[PDB]
């Protein structure tokens, strides 16, 4: 609920998946 | 091609 | 999912597979949106040209999977289905319009690692991202290619097309609660959902709150990544209004 949409082993600790900067790159 | 899934939730 | 590659443990911790009873197999993908509800594609549960009428019984869902066809040992949860919910003008006659279905689960999951509900958008986030040329992220089971199956979850990031595109690939009536997504035949890059995928997320990464919104359900397409042709995905926003109404009243 309130914690939606944070990964536990992504956004929960810092770290980035390997593409997810190509989303926000799209983000003009 | 699936593994079998424990019984208890096919139950 | 074609021209995408396998998942990073925990990169969709929302994902959810849809399985059948028996046979045991792949029905469909799917979203983790609380502890008790999970978000699909109507057709997942519900298409008569195909014969396709599922009952709760009928069904299972698994969540934490990474492995499409291992059972994964103390990672992945099974919940049986409590009360299916499919949008009441849900139009399976024509072009799949409104194309959105809910599960209650029996009992709630506990989150882990693993396991952890996505974002629905707002109307401001919906506004802000739902932009021709904005990517979002697609995931699945399904196949890998039109004419096969992954070892795991795949994923593939795809632009949202400008809707007079999307509208001019197809024969099919297009509607204002579908957005089409996919590289054009110029742009060089690929990739689409393809059968097995369907009921599964459109995700992006909203760079205001650094969150994951859902904010398309895997839908239909003409083939799987064929040139000239996107892939099309429910609106979630644009149907957030019943989802709110279904549990509100039902949970
Ligand atoms: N075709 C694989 C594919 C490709 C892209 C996406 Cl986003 C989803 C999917 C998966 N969805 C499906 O396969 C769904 C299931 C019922 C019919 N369907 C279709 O895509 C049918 N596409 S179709 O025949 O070319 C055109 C169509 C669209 C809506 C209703 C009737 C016909
Ligand atoms: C599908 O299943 C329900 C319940 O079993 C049934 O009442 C309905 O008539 C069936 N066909 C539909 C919804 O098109
Ligand atoms: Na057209
Ligand atoms: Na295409």
């Amino acid at each position: 609920e309130a914690d939606c949409g944070l990964r536990p082993l992504f956004e929960k600790k810092s770290l980035e998946d390997k593409t997810e900067r190509e989303l926000l790159e799209s983000y003009i | 091609d699936f593994e079998e899934i424990p019984e208890e939730y096919l139950q | 999912i074609v021209e995408g590659s396998d998942a990073e443990i925990g990169m969709s911790p929302w994902q959810v597979m849809l399985f059948r009873k028996s046979p045991q197999e792949l029905l469909c993908g799917a979203s983790l949106i609380s502890d008790r509800w999970v978000l699909t594609a109507a057709h997942c549960l519900l298409y008569p040209p195909w014969d396709k009428n599922f009952t709760e019984n009928d069904l299972l869902v698994r969540i934490g999977k990474h492995s499409r066809t291992r059972y994964e040992r103390n990672i992945e949860k099974i919940s049986m289905l409590e009360k299916i919910y499919i949008h009441p003008r849900y139009n399976w006659r024509e072009n799949l319009d409104r194309d959105i279905a809910l599960m209650k689960l029996k009992k709630p999951v506990a989150f882990s690692d693993y396991i952890h509900p996505v974002c629905l958008p707002d109307r401001e986030t919906a506004a802000s991202l739902l932009q021709a040329g904005y990517k979002g992220r697609v995931t699945g089971w399904g196949n890998l290619k039109e004419t096969g199956q992954p070892s795991v979850l795949q994923v593939v990031n795809l632009p949202i097309v400008e809707r007079p595109v999307c509208k001019d690939s197809t024969r099919i009536r297009i509607t204002d609660n579908m957005f089409c997504a996919g590289y054009k035949p110029d742009e060089g890059k690929r990739g689409d959902a393809c059968e097995g995928d369907s009921g599964g997320p459109f995700v992006m990464k909203s760079p205001f709150n650094n969150r994951w919104y859902q904010m398309g359900i895997v839908s239909w397409g003409e083939g799987c990544d064929r040139d000239g042709k996107y892939g099309f995905y429910t609106h979630v926003f644009r149907l957030k209004k019943w989802i709110q109404k279904v549990i509100d009243q039902f949970g």
